[PDB]
DNA sequence: CATCCGTGAGTCGA
DNA sequence: TATAATGGGAGCTGTCACGGATG
């Protein structure tokens, strides 16, 4: 079923990029794949706990006194993992944004641009997304990058 | 963040790929990021550390090569088994050449998604020991491949600033001299070139 | 059916002759290839444009 | 021209403090580089 | 000796 | 600003003669 000229072809044309600029960003987006419901649930989880680790040390460096080596180190794990995660959840519904943003083209403001200032908002949605609420992150979303 | 004046860059003949001798189209796929380009590299303690590498890289070639190699014989057990399974079941000869060439095309994708592994693990170590500025890697997973396996020997960068970077390090009297070299050798292709 | 149709000629004898490949999977596919380089050549994705 | 560059070059200083994934950040900067492309000479590199 | 990109192709006026 | 929603879209058509980089 599947030859070999397929599988040489395909990263033959994968690993050329093309000269549009918009082409070449949809590619880019393509390759993230997208997010199960309970997937989704999982970085939220690991984003909180990631995004709380980081608030401990915040107000702990102004006022004075640290963890010792083997919790700070704990804890400063826990921060690059929630990090870490928030970076995935954005490149994922990385298609989201381009998907409603295409429909305010021809307005006086660049495709690009509007993709761009659509991928801003997706940043403050995921900050303040909640997963104790059953909802996907497709439409929590969806309200902040309009 | 930095960004290259036009003027110099898709300008026939190409002046910055002309002093970094670098492609125009190379040039492209970097500026515009759609390749990574090597700016600089540790070579001494890769030197320093090379032993060590080739010692570890070979483990897990070695190792894929293990698991293949056990994989496959196992295969090999199931399908003389079931060959003799379907023959205490009676059923028809040609019926047995079903399951036969069946067995014989899963070996096959399993020994070549084996080899497909050793070859992308070759890739990568002939990458790294064959590594130096100007270099362009277009592939990004093999760059993601190797700059977790090597990133503390390389300086991997991309974009306008990538460029900014080589011009920075670019020794003017060096490549200068460099080229009078090639045009004090009689050849003509590569004397063209370098005037 | 090549053969049949364009054989009184032999310039499209000369033509399917030195075709490089043979196969409506492999032609498929070349020509995707040709057109536009860049994205994934599913048998799928060739047939529909 | 002028005022499509600024736009963008804000848009770049943004997204660095927000810390943004390269994906995004990447994309941005190329953009940047066309924009000032674009003013410096339009229709030399992609279309105008 | 033949392809590909970039750069030429009259002036005044209306 | 909490139902869920996840990869664009018009290309543009009838030059011409030439030098430089590539063949």
């Amino acid at each position: 079923d599947e030859s070999e000229a397929l599988r040489q072809a395909r990263k033959d044309a994968e690993l050329t990029a093309s000269a549009d600029s918009v082409r070449a960003y949809l590619k880019q987006i393509g390759k993230v794949a997208l997010l199960n419901a309970e997937e989704e649930v999982e970085l939220a989880k690991r984003i909180e706990a990631g995004l709380y680790a980081t608030q401990l040390m915040t107000e702990l460096s102004e006022r004075g006194e640290k963890l010792p080596a083997a919790q700070r180190r704990d804890m400063m794990w826990i921060c690059r993992d929630g990090d870490r995660a928030k970076n995935h959840l954005l490149e994922a519904n990385l298609r989201l944004v381009v998907s409603l943003a295409k429909r305010y083209t021809g307005r006086g403001m660049a495709f690009l641009d509007l993709i761009q200032e659509g991928n801003l908002g997706l940043i403050r949605a995921v900050e303040k997304f909640d997963y104790t609420k059953g909802y996907k992150f497709s439409t929590y979303a969806t309200w902040w990058i309009r | 963040a930095p960004v290259t004046h036009i003027w110099y860059f898709k300008g026939v003949p190409s002046r910055l790929g002309y002093l970094l001798d670098l492609a125009p189209k190379d040039l492209e796929k970097i500026i515009y990021f759609a390749a990574y380009v090597i700016t600089s590299v540790d070579e001494e303690m890769r030197h320093n550390e090379l032993s060590t590498l080739e010692a570890e890289m070979a483990v897990e070639r070695k190792a894929v090569e293990d698991q293949r190699d056990g994989e496959l014989e196992a295969r090999a057990q199931k399908l003389e088994a079931d060959l003799a399974e379907l023959e205490a079941e009676g059923a028809k000869a040609d019926a047995r050449r079903k399951v036969r060439d069946g067995g014989e095309r899963e070996m096959r994708q399993i020994r070549d998604r084996a080899q497909r592994e050793l070859d992308r693990l070759e890739d990568i170590w002939s990458t790294f020991t064959k590594l130096a500025p100007k270099q362009l890697i277009v592939d990004e997973n093999l760059y993601r491949e190797l700059v977790d396996r090597y990133g503390e020997y390389f300086t991997g960068a991309m974009g306008a600033e990538s460029i900014q970077k080589l011009i920075e390090n670019f020794d003017i009297d060096a490549e200068a001299e460099s080229l009078r070299d090639v045009i004090r050798n009689g050849k003509g292709q590569k004397k063209l070139r370098a005037l | 059916q090549i053969v049949e149709r364009f054989g009184f000629s032999e310039i499209m004898r000369s033509t399917l002759e030195k075709d490089n490949t043979v196969g409506t999977d492999e032609a498929l596919l070349d020509i995707y290839r040709k057109l536009r380089p860049g994205e994934p050549p599913t048998k799928e994705s060739a047939q529909t444009l | 021209l002028y005022r499509r560059v600024i736009n963008r070059n804000n848009r770049l200083k943004r997204l660095i403090d927000l810390g943004a994934p390269e994906i995004i950040v990447n994309n941005e900067k190329r953009m940047l580089q066309e924009s000032v492309d674009a003013l410096f000479d339009n229709g030399r590199r992609g279309r105008p």
